[PDB]
């Protein structure tokens, strides 16, 4: 053993958790760079997505944002915000693979209340 | 680029031309009888065609085990990495094994046989044909997903002949068979003249270079080469009618046709 | 409720205002038929714009051709920037209908091509009808064929707004029933994709209008629309409306009963096949009705569900079937441009359409019930106009009859006058005549064996020639007489569009005495009209026999001649 996680694993490990429990998918596009970052949010507003997270706190990107370029940020964008129920696995599947695709092979699961967790291909 | 010839007349005669080579058939683990005879995209064009996969956005290469848009990660596409758990070795992920035509997910169109297929795919023409073909060379036990790795030499040789004669007939076309025999029994002999016969009959023309004699002692003209092989050889020695072909003396194809006639 | 409003530098001159007021009082006290004897050049385009700004109705105007649809709907586009002008044509490039010839036992499978241009203007006309009354729309034949349900249509309309509670899978599920295409890549109209909590719906009518939807737990919160170009929010509105992406729009229960319709006509034509003595008709009909059932049952839609239209939409059997005349109110108007040719068009559609289905359905290739997949007879077409107005040249037996009131518009506003005709008893007479106009930089015409035999008397001595024998060499072969490439030019039938020139002073018409369709009466006021370009040009006819129709083409020629004398010399205006 040198963690390497498939779509379906990742789907019974975000089941494993109770019901109830409110979690949050996100796809990191930036993880610990320094830039300006107008280009690529622009990009992100112009593909669909709306809710972005930036240094921990979630703001639009409808509205304009400052960040300082010789500052290391943490961009993510907040695909789905979904609840722990059964019967909910075709939705969690897509978001998941989603968010995937968008940030090649890592996922961000945000448990709220809880821990956070990395899962990656 | 063709060989060495002055000028072939006749052409005019014909409309089309099917050819089966005398050339080794690669074994690979991406490779199965539904994938070879092309029957494979039909069936995932019509998975991919239904009102579930059109609701998850699904395409023709997701239902793919080669692709890696459905497949499972875990195996990787192949199932055995000892099987595997996470998707129990069927190559597709959970979402994927979820679209059913007539209430049965791809995985279990692959785990059909040629007869069962038969029945499944009765209505569309298109794959109706193809299993038809397959059930005539004598594969009806044979699954639609056997790895081509599993297959022995005749069961690809025929899965081979069933791709080349599988394909649209306008009456007027020309069929080339290289030994077409290779690793059969005389009974998969008898089926495949019977193809060929009435492939004839529906107004065709077959051309086949045998050895066998069973299949020879059938055709309606021979066409005798020879008299050795290399430099030894190169010309007709013969040419007519299986009994006029016996007649001659000097031809080693008359001599062992004169014991079976 | 929007009006018509029309911008336009050039005012009307001549008989124009007298014919626009005269066919606005006629459409006021409620003529059903009318005609417009308009000259070529007169400015046709100019009154029916006024006459459709006037009367502000609903506009369907029939063309004959595609090209002329084209150029109108260019036109009414120009003269109205601010209003709804649509386009309506066939989106098929190359349509193969499959036929069974039972001489040669051989069936020839159905192939097509489509076109996403036209067929996005066709949806955005279909959309325009239920959207807007103020609209225009330039069709070809096209628009007596088979469209789907308009009941169908309104009733099949997703309609979304703020607080309502509703599962995304089951709007996706809604979209998808209504053939809207799922892709992500490819992002185009008619097309959506969904982003997580987000959704985005690309409306087929619309161009640059998207509308994204949120999605907070199991209710929709937020729905605004977004330029498809720069991605940027525009407005927020509360409650919107999707159309169907397909005019042929089922529900499901309709998809069974025409299910269980179909199995029992199969049923009583087997039976009935069986009764007959054809086996293998029999078969191949059981064969084929079977293997479209399962398609339908497993999958809804596929090739060849055309012909079970009339089981699907319910309707009786000999029902005309919905076009885009239904989509219309019934209070619209209708102008058919070059009726004398658009006419014969529209009936001749139903006749081919039965000729080429009756060996299919005879030799048990498809069900009885695709008769009824059939364009509108021309009866039906007739009772179906509420208000009609023919726009034509030269009005054939049909529209004089038909129409209850007749005006004229002859008069050109630039003041040009008719060709002037004399006749001759005749080689040397147009070499002569050829080579005068050559000397005064005027192209002449000449209007198979005859032609050949011409065109190698011209190029033996010395003469350009532009011989014609498509419409992508006639417009070369235009351009080369414009240039000055050819003098001459010689056709086997001068009666394609767009094959007059303004430069052609002189044309000829050689063995007109003979009887045939190029020389009738209609034909012959065609031919002499394309003279009518040149201040100076003038018709030359080569017979030493007279008949009916050409006395009266004659006849009719001098008194538009005598006509506009008259009226470019009391008012003095310049013939320029
Ligand atoms: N690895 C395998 N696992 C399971 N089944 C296999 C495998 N390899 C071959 N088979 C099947 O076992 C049967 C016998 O195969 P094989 O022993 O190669 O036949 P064979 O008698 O040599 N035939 P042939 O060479 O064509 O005349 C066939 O149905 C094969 O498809
Ligand atoms: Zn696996």
């Amino acid at each position: 053993t040198p963690s390497q996680q498939t779509v379906d694993q990742m789907v019974d490990r975000i089941m494993e958790f109770e019901e109830g429990t409110r979690i949050q998918l996100l796809a990191p596009v930036v993880r610990g760079r320094k830039g300006e970052y107008h280009k690529l949010i622009e990009d992100i507003k112009k593909e669909g997505y709306v809710r972005i997270r930036v240094d921990g706190e979630v703001v639009d990107v409808n509205d304009p944002v400052n960040l300082d370029k010789n500052k290391k940020h943490n961009i993510e964008i907040v695909v789905d915000r979904l609840i722990v129920r059964p019967g909910i696995q075709k939705r969690l599947t897509d978001s998941i693979e989603t968010v995937l695709r968008l940030s090649n092979g890592i996922l961000v699961v945000d448990v709220i209340g809880g821990k956070e967790m990395l899962l990656s291909q | 680029k063709p060989g060495e010839h002055d000028l072939i007349k006749g052409i005019e005669y014909l409309d089309k031309v099917i050819d089966i080579d005398q050339s080794p058939i690669g074994r690979t683990p991406r490779s199965n009888p539904a994938t070879y005879t092309g029957v494979f995209d039909f069936i995932r064009e019509i998975f991919a065609n239904t009102t579930e996969a059109k609701t998850r956005g699904y395409k023709a290469g997701r239902f793919s085990f080669n692709v890696k848009g459905g497949r499972c990660e875990a195996c990787a596409g192949d199932g055995i990495n000892v099987p595997c758990e996470v998707c129990k070795g069927k190559r597709y992920n959970r979402e994927t094994l979820e679209v059913r035509y007539k209430g049965k997910n791809i995985a279990e169109v692959l785990d059909m046989t040629v007869e069962e297929a038969l029945e499944f795919f009765k209505n569309i023409p298109r794959i109706h044909k193809k299993i038809e073909t397959l059930y005539d060379v004598g594969l009806g036990y044979i699954k639609l997903g056997q790895s081509s790795t599993t297959l022995s030499g005749g069961e690809a040789q025929r899965v081979k002949l069933a791709t080349e004669l599988s394909r649209k007939s306008t009456g007027k076309t020309m069929y080339i068979l290289d030994e077409p025999t290779t690793g059969l029994h005389m009974a998969d002999v008898h089926r495949l003249v019977g193809i060929l016969h009435r492939l004839v009959e529906a107004g065709n023309s077959v051309v086949v270079i045998e050895h066998n004699l069973d299949v020879i002692k059938t055709a309606d003209y021979i066409i005798d080469l020879g008299p050795e092989g290399g430099s030894g050889g190169g010309l007709v020695v013969a040419e007519g009618t299986p009994e006029e072909v016996a007649k001659v003396e000097n031809s080693y194809t008359g001599q062992f046709l004169k014991k079976v006639l | 409720m929007h009006k018509f409003k029309l911008v336009s530098d050039y005012k009307p001159c001549g008989d124009q205002p007298e014919a626009i007021d005269k066919l606005v009082e006629g459409i006021n006290r409620g003529y059903r038929g009318q005609t417009l004897l308009g000259v070529t050049g007169s400015g046709k385009t100019f009154t029916m714009a006024n006459v459709i700004e006037r009367v502000q109705k609903p506009t369907l105007v029939i063309a004959h051709n595609k090209t002329l649809a084209a150029q109108l709907c260019s036109e009414f586009k120009e003269f109205f920037p601010n209003n709804c002008v649509e386009y309506f044509v066939s989106y098929y490039d190359y349509y193969q209908p499959e036929a069974y010839i039972p001489a040669t036992d051989t069936y020839i499978e159905k192939d097509s091509s489509i076109n996403d241009e036209i067929d996005k203007l066709r949806h955005s006309a279909t959309a325009a009808l239920f959207e807007r009354r103020d609209v225009i729309i330039v069709a070809s034949v096209s628009c007596i064929y088979g469209l789907g349900d308009p009941e169908d249509y309104t009733d099949l309309m997703l309609s979304l707004r703020p607080g309502m509670i509703k599962d995304r899978d089951e709007i996706i599920r809604k979209l998808v029933d209504i053939q809207y295409e799922r892709n992500e890549i490819d992002f185009k109209r008619g097309k959506f994709r969904v982003r997580g909590d987000i959704l985005e719906i690309f409306p087929a009518s619309s161009s640059d209008k998207v509308i994204r939807v949120e999605f907070f737990g199991e209710e929709i919160d937020r729905i605004t629309e977004v330029d498809s170009l720069t991605g940027e929010i525009t407005g927020v509105c509360s409650h919107v409306a999707i159309f169907p992406a397909s005019h042929y729009a089922t529900t499901k229960a309709k998809m069974q009963r025409a299910i269980a319709s179909i199995e029992q006509e199969l049923e009583e034509r087997v039976r009935e096949l069986k009764s007959q003595g054809k086996l293998l008709e029999a078969q191949r009909l059981e064969q084929r009705t079977r293997y479209d059932l399962e398609m339908m049952q497993e999958i809804g839609f596929c090739q060849g569900i055309e012909n079970y239209s009339r089981h699907i939409s319910g309707r009786a059997p000999g029902s005309p079937p919905f076009t885009l005349i239904d989509y219309f109110p019934k209070d619209f108007l209708l102008i058919i441009d070059e009726s004398h040719v658009t006419i014969p068009q529209i009936g001749a559609m139903y006749n081919g359409d039965r000729s080429r289905k009756e060996s299919l359905v005879e030799y048990g290739f498809r069900l009885p019930s695709a008769f009824d997949n059939r364009p509108l007879t021309f009866e039906e077409f007739e009772k179906k106009i509420n208000q009609v107005i023919f726009v034509s040249a030269t009005p054939a037996k049909y529209e004089r009859e038909h129409s209850q009131q007749i005006v004229e518009q002859i008069i050109r506003p630039t003041g040009l006058l008719d060709p002037e005709i004399v006749v001759k008893p005749q080689i040397d007479d147009l070499i002569g005549e050829i080579s005068e106009r050559v000397q005064k930089n005027q192209r002449v015409m000449i209007t198979k064996k005859m032609a050949e035999d011409l065109t190698d008397y011209l190029r033996e001595l010395d003469f350009k020639v532009e011989y014609l024998h498509d419409t992508i060499e006639r417009m070369e072969i235009i351009r080369n007489l414009r240039l000055g490439v050819f003098d001459v030019l010689v056709g086997i039938n001068l009666l394609r569009e767009g094959l007059d020139i303004p430069e052609v002073s002189l044309v000829a018409i050689l063995d007109a005495d003979k009887e045939g369709f190029l020389r009738s009466e209609t034909s012959l006021i065609q031919t002499i009209g394309r003279a009518a370009r040149n201040v100076e040009g003038k018709v030359i006819m080569y017979a030493d026999t007279i008949t009916d129709s050409m006395r009266r083409a004659i006849d009719e020629t001098n008194r538009r001649r005598k006509i506009q004398s008259e009226y470019n010399q009391k008012h003095g205006i310049t013939p320029k």
